[PDB]
RNA sequence: AAACUCCAUAUAUAUAAUUUUAAUUAUAUAUAAUUUUAUAUUAUUUAUUAAUAUAAAGAAAGGAAUUAAGACAAAUCAUAAU
């Protein structure tokens, strides 16, 4: 056929050169081979099948449907772990996101300050150092619609440096107080 | 026969083009100059037809191709294994007997067997340490020889990384439960399976770390293991967790470049088969081909050029991306006020478009769920009642 | 990413076990023969084998009444053979029905017996009657050999109708 | 069917015995190289100084 | 240029190959069902795939019609009537008919597919045995004995290296290949 | 070499990659009589630089279990986890039985290239029976992996005019038969499924075949020449069945109309090659 | 089947009017025919099943 | 909400050695439409505009699944679970 004995065994492991063999034998030359377009057999891509790969072959010793392994033969006895890891680079990050980290999550003046860097250049260090947070009132709000009442957080907020600069914030939110003095925050940063 | 004298004939017609009775036509060469470039014209023109023919009839992509491009061939399949859940999965149990009351016993056997799985999670070390395993619902495949039940389950808490490898030394609690599953020998629970379906049987523990990953451990860790959480009121570190448990992701920009990406691929394919099909060809004569009903170019390498297992079967891949979650608590969670109370936790969106702007089309399983949604409720006990969490999730 | 590929050819040996169960071949009915033996006697096949490594869990449930109500009692959990010394069961009534094929026909009654119950005619002549036409209508009823008599003799009118246990 | 029944009831008496190998060789290259091997579409994948080109 | 591929790996590329009919009798028929034709015909694929390595000609898929159960009932627990709903439940069948094999041939064909049969589909098979009008049924130790011997010389042993064996098959050469189930025929 | 795991005292030089994977062995087989073993836990000490954990908390680990880890840390398991923000590191589990459909038709593909060829060496060549000597025909039905009832039946199904009858005998034949043959396909056909196994459903046919045949070939006392042959059932049959006989009239064809193949030289002064 | 000659019909091997009693059906078999006045031009044979006489 | 989807529509391609014939068929895949233009007339955010007129080209015209949030302390503790 193609190839008879040409480097095939540099190529292919001896255990299969039998199979090849054979298939040369059987299999007549200029076969009228056509693809077929009702159903799929091959992958989309191109491989040889002479490699199991991880991730993308059964991993031998574990038991699964199409095995061919006896119930004395599986050679997987630990659990605490994931089989079959992702392949490649083992992490599958859309295009520009990041992996989470702690991101000042300590503290929500440095996200105030990253939000208010990106919308209007202020110094992130100044409003993350050298600004005092405070308070003022934090109450419910009631709004009466068609479905009922409505709750709603509202918060005020003094952000002063303690040295002239001062500023006041109000924030309404639906959910969480927290969310509430992050907006009296950010607002109290942009009217400072 | 042979043009010898066809060429012959065609100087007569030659002659009869100028007129029927004269010696000849215009002649620069004696018809030579440029009658053989026309009579090599519609050579080449009956090569574009046969040459069209042969791509055509040998042509097999991928779904995914926007109409917008202009590369893009005429074929196109959704059902690559990468691309769409095979309706086999719909349903729990994954059989068919030409005996019915056969068929009804196997789904009893299922039904029970799962909850007896269920069952069979629950673990206690020293009497103040109650570890619960969540676990999916069983996939029961029934081929012609063997039974395989799958499943996915995630600990409650897997050993601490920052924990050195003293792990290596004692078997867990869980472990212990998933090597008698199939690993002992003559008392594996497949061996007491086998007697009820009189077949070989096999379970698969696969593992998850995340519990947002799966519709119904989500909705079971949130039921079994959060009570205290939200049975007098939803905490609002919980719900904060609950709420930012995944980022916010661009579904569009998503979506479009898979879109990309598949064009991508199908363009190179459809190059590599002109290079094929121009490029080579030359030692081989023409006519071999047969275009009748053979359609072999050449080499399937030179057919897959560039497209291995390292960079094609990830990047078709679909249902990756969790790009949108709701929680539903429903019942009778608060001491005051004792009525019904609903909370809803909604997060991200719930629509495919990678279906909207490409040729992949969507298929509702068991014809009222979305492909991309997977859906569980899951219903509990407090002191006050019965109350149910009702998790769905859409995948991108 | 690279990972050797064993290779095993497909054996008829292997293959074996998974032959039809029904074949037009003496050869396919011999081997269907032995493997409906050894599913009778409680071979492990469907399940791993037993070997003497654990003493105290070697259970099996292939009990006389697994998956019957009648008796009455839960899962009986029995100690299991080992491998070896597990004695292997070879009807030759089973023989002659799977591999050769004889069948018993319920042997019919003449005249004689019903005269000798009766002295009548028109008795003895429908007797003889009921007797072909219960023959000819209880051979497509799924029964065991010895009750199938039972029941023949009875609806005859040979044994009285007490031995059918009312 | 009433043309190419009289041009094929030729080629016996076309043949005579005159030396053709060489010739028909040629011919056969050239059908091979122009004919068989045309490129339809090739490849893997200056100043303008007159004006009114087109025209 | 690259790393040859063989005619083997390069057929799982294309259609499956057939065998033309040379005589025309049909020694057998296999009809697949399931409620998924996706698997049905994949799995029916593979079937003309492994028929021409094996030399059976197999005509090919086809469709028979497909089966369509219906049931309808009420949407809610208690009364609600005008509200119902309807359930389905499509069977799909193909077809596959083995013409001009050997008995044994066939045997390890439908042997093979059973060892490597996916989720969700069933076989029925329809064998066809050509015989004489009248046979004769009483040979019992010449039969067994030419019996025997062609399950010996089926089921031998020749490479030990490679190659799989099952304890099923093996016990039961063991028993069918000893003296007394030689006896056990006539042992009366 | 499988056993090694069952013998705890050749673990004696092997990598401790190797004596783990052994112990754990002897931990999952053997889980409900497991018993502590002074040679294990000796091969086992030696894993301590392979995995960096103290030879007194090894000891100590596999006289206790997980009651040694917990001692070996304080409190149990606090920080909860659950509800980690995702890390990108792992697939869905829709995506993961997407790979496994991968993963089973890769199987498969490699299963038809390598595995498939290797049972060509028991291809035989066909012999096939005399049609003339093998007239009747036997058919089976098998379930694979199943118990349906039908896997009993048998059918016999042969052709009259090839049975060796004289037309007396053949005659006498039909008419025995009864509904049981079709004079417009001239083919006998009876099935029985009433044994539980079809080697008798087979040799209950046979018989009867034989019976009938030694029915028909007695023509001394009754040869049947006065009664003719019933289609009653057929023609009931025939009422069952839409039939489609016609055929197009003769004289209304005309090739004369028929479309003529064109002359084009291209193929005459291509096809000479 | 429709070869061009005289104005014969037959429809599933018996005559126009056996097949169908209902004028209306005659019609509108004919209709092509009359609106391209080749009613005499073409014999059909025609071969049907399924539905009742309108359909056919 | 629309689309995506299922039953239907047309075309192709593939299977059936047309004696499971219904090839006038079966069901796998793909294409097609939530139709295109051309001049007419009223008009009019001016042409980039709709409503019609209907030369033309098209096989192309339906059906059902899906019924949000809130409510009526609507029905259901007799489907089961509480
Ligand atoms: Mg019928
Ligand atoms: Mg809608
Ligand atoms: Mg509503
Ligand atoms: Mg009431
Ligand atoms: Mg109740």
């Amino acid at each position: 056929q193609h190839y008879d004995e040409s480097l095939l065994s540099r190529y292919y492991p001896e255990s299969l050169l039998k199979s090849i063999k054979l298939a040369q034998q059987t299999i007549p030359e200029d076969t009228k081979f056509r693809v077929s377009r009702n159903v799929e057999f091959a992958p989309p891509y191109l491989d040889d099948f002479t490699k199991i790969h991880p991730f993308w072959d059964y991993k031998p010793g574990m038991p699964h449907l199409h095995a061919q392994e006896e119930n004395n033969n599986f050679s997987i006895f630990r659990w605490d772990q994931v089989q079959q890891p992702l392949p490649g680079e083992g992490n599958i990050l859309p295009p520009g996101v990041s992996l989470p980290n702690d991101g000042g999550r300590k503290s929500k003046s440095a996200d105030v300050a990253a939000g208010l860097h990106k919308q209007t250049g202020v110094d992130p260090d100044y409003i993350t150092r050298k600004l005092t947070m405070k308070p003022l009132v934090m109450k419910r709000v009631s709004n009466q619609t068609g479905k009922g009442k409505i709750a709603s957080f509202y918060a005020l907020v003094v952000v002063g440096d303690k040295n002239g600069m001062v500023g006041l914030g109000e924030g309404k939110s639906r959910e969480e107080m927290s969310k509430a003095i992050f907006k009296a925050h950010w607002d109290a940063v942009r009217n400072l | 026969l042979k043009l010898l004298n066809m060429i012959l004939s065609m100087m007569n017609k030659t002659n009869n083009n100028n007129n029927i009775i004269i010696n000849n036509t215009l002649d620069s060469l004696m018809n030579k100059k440029l009658l053989l470039k026309n009579m090599l014209l519609d050579m080449n023109n009956k090569k574009m037809n046969n040459m069209k023919r042969m791509l055509n009839n040998n042509n097999m992509n991928p779904a995914g191709a926007n109409p917008v491009v202009h590369r893009i061939g005429p074929a196109g399949n959704i059902n690559n294994k990468l691309q769409h859940l095979n309706n086999m999965n719909n349903w729990n149990t994954q059989i068919y007997n030409y005996n019915k009351n056969m068929e009804i016993m196997n789904t009893m056997n299922d039904k029970l067997i799962n909850k007896l799985l269920y069952k069979m999670m629950t673990l206690k070390l020293n009497n103040m340490n109650i570890n619960k395993i969540i676990m999916s619902k069983t996939i029961n495949q029934h081929s012609l020889n063997k039974l395989n039940i799958k499943f996915y389950y995630y600990n409650n808490d897997i050993n601490n990384n920052n924990n050195n490898n003293n792990n290596n030394y004692y078997m867990n609690m869980m472990n212990k439960l998933m090597n008698i599953m199939n690993n002992n020998m003559n008392n594996n629970l497949c061996n007491i399976l086998s007697y009820y379906y009189k077949k070989k049987v096999t379970i698969e523990p696969i593992k998850l770390s995340y519990i947002y990953l799966n519709s119904d451990i989500f909705s079971k860790y949130i039921s079994l293991n959060d009570m205290d959480k939200y049975n007098n009121g939803i905490l609002t570190n919980y719900q904060r967790m609950l709420n930012n448990i995944m980022p916010k992701l661009n579904d569009h920009n998503i979506s479009m470049n898979y879109i990309n990406n598949i064009n991508n691929i199908n363009n190179n394919k459809y190059n590599n088969m002109i290079n094929l099909l121009n490029n080579n060809n030359n030692i081989n004569n023409n006519n071999n081909y047969n275009n009748n009903n053979n359609n072999y170019i050449g080499n399937i390498n030179n057919i897959y050029n560039n497209m291995t297992i390292d960079n094609i079967p990830m990047d078709i891949l679909m249902y990756k991306y969790l790009v949108g979650w709701s929680i539903k608590f429903k019942g009778r969670l608060s001491n005051n006020n004792g009525r019904t109370s609903t909370t809803n936790l909604l997060n991200g969106t719930f629509n495919n478009k990678k279906y909207l702007w490409s040729n992949i089309n969507n298929n509702y399983k068991l014809n009222y769920i979305p492909s991309n949604h997977n859906l569980y409720n899951n219903s509990n006990i407090n002191k006050n009642g019965k109350y149910n969490i009702k998790v769905k999730l859409n995948f991108i | 990413v690279s990972s050797e590929y064993v290779l095993e050819e497909p054996t008829p040996l292997s293959l074996l076990e998974y032959t039809p169960q029904v074949f037009p071949t003496k050869e396919s009915r011999l081997v269907n023969f032995t493997l409906d033996s050894l599913k009778k006697s409680n071979y492990p096949i469907y399940r791993s084998p037993n070997l003497g490594i654990l003493k105290v869990h070697d259970f099996t449930l292939n009990t006389p009444n697994f998956g019957k109500y009648t008796p009455g009692s839960s899962l009986i959990f029995a100690k299991e053979p080992q491998l070896q010394n597990l004695l292997i069961e070879e009807d030759p009534e089973d023989f002659h029905r799977q591999v050769t094929g004889e069948y018993q026909l319920l042997k019919p009654y003449v005249k004689k017996d019903f005269e000798k119950l009766t002295k009548s005619k028109d008795t003895v002549s429908k007797l003889v009657q009921n007797s072909q036409v219960v023959r000819l209508s209880l051979q497509s009823v799924v029964m065991g050999s010895e009750e199938k008599k039972l029941v023949y003799d009875v609806c005859s009118g040979m044994k009285p109708i007490s031995e059918l246990q009312q | 069917d009433e043309i190419l029944p009289e041009l094929k009831k030729s080629l016996e008496q076309d043949k005579l015995s005159d030396k053709e190998q060489q010739l028909e060789a040629e011919l056969s290259d050239f059908f091979r190289n122009y004919a068989l091997l045309n490129k339809l579409f090739d490849s893997k994948t200056a100043t303008p100084t007159k004006p009114y080109p087109n025209l | 240029s690259t790393r040859p591929y063989p005619v083997n790996v390069e057929a799982v590329y294309y259609a499956p190959l057939k065998l033309p009919i040379k005589y025309g009798d049909l020694v057998a028929d296999i009809q697949l069902r399931s409620y998924d034709n996706e698997n049905l015909d994949f799995y029916s694929d593979f079937i003309l795939r492994t028929g021409y390595y094996l030399g059976i000609p197999l005509t090919g898929p086809k469709p028979l019609p497909t089966r369509r159960e219906r049931w309808t009932v009420i949407k809610s627990p208690f009364v609600h009537a005008k509200s119902k709903e309807n359930f389905e439940r499509h069977t799909h069948k193909r077809l596959i008919r083995a013409w001009d094999t050997n008995p044994e041939v066939l045997q390890m064909l439908i042997a093979y597919i059973t060892k490597h049969s996916m989720a969700g589909v069933g076989m029925k098979c329809n064998f066809f045995q050509r015989s004489e009008i009248s046979l004769d049924l009483g040979s019992d130790a010449n039969g067994l004995e030419k019996s025997l011997s062609n399950i010996d010389e089926l089921y031998s042993l020749r490479n030990d290296d490679k190659a799989q064996t099952s304890a099923v098959g093996q016990k039961v050469l063991e028993l069918l290949d000893s003296p007394d189930f030689k006896k056990h025929l006539e042992k009366k | 070499s499988a056993d090694l795991y069952m013998h705890p005292e050749k673990w004696k030089g092997l990598p401790p990659q190797r004596i783990l994977e052994l112990y754990w062995e002897r931990m999952a087989r053997l889980g409900s009589e497991y018993k502590p073993n002074k040679d294990e836990l000796n091969a086992l000490l030696t894993t301590s630089e392979y995995s960096n954990v103290p030879v007194n908390d090894i000891k100590k680990l596999y006289h206790r279990g997980e009651q040694g880890a917990i001692d070996i840390k304080g409190g149990n398991v606090n920080r909860d986890n659950s509800l980690r923000p995702f890390m990108f590191d792992e697939l869905p589990s829709q995506a993961q039985e997407l790979v496994a459909q991968h993963r089973e038709q890769r199987f498969y593909n490699r299963l038809a290239a390598y595995e498939l060829p290797l049972l060509a060496q028991y291809r035989q060549e066909y012999k096939r029976p005399s049609p003339e000597s093998h007239p009747v025909t036997y058919r089976y039905t098998s379930y694979v992996g199943e118990e349906h009832p039908n896997s009993r039946k048998v059918v016999l199904s042969v052709k009259t005019k090839e049975l060796g009858l004289e037309e007396k005998s053949l005659h006498k034949f039909r008419i025995l038969a009864r509904s049981r043959y079709d004079h417009t396909t001239d083919i006998f056909k009876m099935s029985s499924d009433k044994f539980e196994h079809a080697s008798q459903n087979a040799r209950y046919l046979h018989d009867i075949l034989q019976r009938l045949l030694a029915e028909s070939k007695d023509l001394t006392e009754d040869d049947f020449s006065d009664v003719p042959l019933d289609t009653r059932h057929t023609i009931a049959k025939s009422l069952r069945k839409k039939k489609r006989d016609y055929e197009f009239p003769e004289h209304w064809k005309r090739p004369e109309d028929a479309p003529k193949k064109k002359f084009d030289i291209v193929d005459q002064l291509l096809s000479t090659l | 089947f429709v070869v061009r000659g005289t104005g014969e019909i037959l429809v599933n091997g018996r005559q126009l009017n056996d097949y169908f009693l209902k004028m209306k059906d005659r019609e509108s078999i004919m209709y092509p025919l009359q609106v391209i006045e080749s009613v005499g031009k073409y014999n059909i044979f025609a071969t049907t099943s399924g539905g009742g006489p309108t359909g056919q």
